[PDB]
């Protein structure tokens, strides 16, 4: 038993023009979470269904 | 701040004490599958009833209808085997984590777990694996070996040689750990010191290692040899757990349903001689076709995994298989003396003394069939020795199981394959 992995990437842009007259901040992210804890139908070779 | 990461939750029972691990192992002992009787259903010693609601369950097992069984046919309990194996492996893995128990008690707990694992793998590989003595079977994948408590792993089938190597290794592990010579009668299902030797003798008999089989049978026979003299008591069953013959009263081979749904065919009963106490003690009075219901099982008090009667025959067969006919004829005729009337025992003694090794081996096998009837010792003893062709006439049809049939091995149950496709 362990924690649940989340492999994430993030690409972001920070822009600011005309003495902060207009600031933009974009962030595209992708987070793939694995090893999530949940009920699984196990093979019967372990002691449990 | 915090302390060490040693905190136990307080909502359930987490086994830590030797008492709690013994409770867990007792629960494991409870669920030992009664699949040896279901396997012997495929032999010549059982006959399902001619009525419905009982043919649908055991008929396809009786007729070796592996390829297209009835949807409602009785299934082999693949899940219970590996549940008991999981608990055995948990007890094995928690050796140094068992508290509040003396070294001897913990050592015996771990030895009992080792022997339970070896016994479960043995019966499983004899159910769903090719016989060890069969040529070309030592490298055939039979069953997966449950040697840990892992949950995120898919087990693959091991070859018969690997399974038997594991069984022998666990027998050796249990030999140096079990330290209880005798258990209480109520607690007699637990493995004793003699249980290791009895299991070793059976494993070596099934493997074909006659010297080790005879050595183990003689080792257990030096301490427990007293049989049930049924000429004195014509109604005493050695299968009973109260008997002095019992060594481990663990497995109730015949369940209530299986016992209630089978007869004993007259063809099998013809193997008994005229004067034989087993003929009347084991079974009931004949019927229209001569079929008898068996009073040797079906209820929990007829629980027996090992006993002296089986070890006498093990020693006899091992001696007869290495040109030791004196020894075989000595160990044999010591069982018939306790099972036959004095009038027929003299004829039996003369007959035994006037055979060579092959006829003596056949007689020993017939004595095994008679003595261990309805004790889960027929299908496997058929697989061990000769794999003989068997003809069975049922419902007006005939079913023929050829010699060295591929149907001598029961296929892995459908639920096991559904959960684990690579099986």
């Amino acid at each position: 038993l362990r924690w649940e992995k989340t492999q994430s990437v993030n690409v972001g842009l920070d822009f600011s023009v005309l003495n902060q007259a207009l600031n933009l901040s974009v962030d595209y992210y992708y987070r793939k979470g694995t090893d999530l804890i949940g009920k699984q139908m196990l093979p019967l070779e372990t002691g449990f269904v | 701040c915090d302390s060490y990461l040693d905190i136990r939750p307080v909502g359930s029972v987490i086994p830590q004490t030797a008492e709690e691990y013994r409770a867990l192992l007792a629960r494991a002992y409870l669920n030992v599958p009664n699949d040896r009787g279901l396997a012997c259903l495929r032999s010549d010693e059982m006959l399902v009833n001619d009525n419905e609601y009982d043919r649908n369950s055991y008929g396809d097992i009786e007729r070796w209808n592996d390829v297209s069984p009835f949807p409602g046919t009785s299934q082999f309990t693949w899940s219970n085997f590996y549940n008991v194996l999981f608990i055995a492996n948990q007890v094995i893995e928690s050796q140094k984590e068992i508290t509040e128990g003396t070294p001897e008690v913990v050592n015996q707990l771990v030895g009992e777990a080792h022997l339970l694992r070896a016994y479960l793998h043995f019966v499983l590989v004899n159910l769903h694996g090719q016989p060890y003595t069969k040529s070309g079977a030592l490298n055939s994948k039979s069953i997966p070996l449950k040697l840990d408590t892992d949950l995120e792993k898919t087990l693959g089938r091991n070859t018969v040689e690997e399974v038997y190597t594991s069984i022998l290794s666990d027998i050796e592990h249990a030999r140096e750990l079990i330290n209880k010579e005798k258990w209480e009668t109520v607690f007699s299902y637990r493995f004793n010191v003699l249980s290791v030797d009895a299991l070793q003798s059976r494993v070596s008999l099934y493997m074909g290692a006659w010297p080790k089989c005879l050595e183990s049978a003689e080792a257990v026979l030096a301490k427990k040899s007293v049989l049930v003299d049924m000429n004195e008591t014509p109604l005493a069953l050695p299968n009973h757990f109260e008997s002095v013959e019992s060594i481990t009263a663990l497995e109730q081979v015949m369940g209530s349903s299986v016992n209630n749904a089978v007869w004993v065919p007259a063809t099998f009963l013809a193997l008994y001689q005229e004067g034989d106490k087993r003929l009347a003690a084991y079974f009931a009075a004949p019927d229209e076709n001569g079929n008898r219901k068996s009073s040797k099982g079906g209820k929990r008090e007829f629980s027996c995994t090992f006993r002296v009667g089986e070890l006498y025959l093990n020693a006899a067969e091992a001696a007869a298989n290495m040109d030791k006919l004196p020894h075989a004829r000595m160990r044999l005729l010591e069982l018939m003396r306790k099972r036959y009337t004095p009038e027929a025992y003299a004829k039996k003694e003369n007959a035994v003394n006037v055979m060579d090794k092959n006829a003596l081996i056949s007689e020993i096998l017939n004595e095994r069939a008679r003595e261990l009837a309805f004790e889960g010792h027929r299908w496997f003893d058929l697989r061990r020795t000769t794999r003989p062709r068997m003809v069975k006439v049922l419902q007006g049809k005939t079913y023929i199981l050829e010699q060295d049939d591929p149907r001598y091995t029961i296929p892995i149950p459908r639920d096991a394959i559904a959960a684990n496709p690579g099986l």
